């Protein structure tokens, strides 16, 4: 067997969306609105690729 | 009976005899291949059937 390949550490640095989940509730429904198109496009990478490493563009 | 008809009686028995052995023989021969290879329609022991995999999106991404 081989080598797991994993991205670098550097290949995973972002801003984190750094607030709690009463704000997450709060703004869920229009952040559902507002930023459907990327959150779709993720989730549909996810489901097809099965695979975290290739959707972390 | 003349001697003719039992003559070529006998070989009518004979052919279906012949044709008999022959057949066991090979039933012996296509029997031992089948059981060591598995790749005939005898000792075929069943595999769980694929139709009953659920290919629908789950829960989670991963599988």
């Amino acid at each position: 067997p081989g080598i797991v390949e994993l991205p670098s550490l550097e290949d995973l640095k972002v801003q984190e969306v750094k607030v709690s989940s009463s704000v997450l509730k709060a703004a869920a429904h229009h952040y559902g609105a507002q930023c459907d198109k990327p959150n779709k496009e993720f989730m549909l990478c996810r489901w097809e690729e099965k695979d975290p490493r290739r959707c972390l563009e | 009976d003349g001697p003719e008809k039992n003559y070529e009686r006998t070989m009518a028995i004979l052919q279906i005899e012949a044709e008999k052995a022959e057949l066991r023989l090979k039933e012996l021969e296509v029997r031992r291949l089948m059981r060591a290879r598995g790749d005939g329609p005898w000792f075929h022991y069943p595999t769980i059937d694929k139709e009953l995999i659920d290919h629908s999106p789950k829960a989670t991404p991963d599988n």
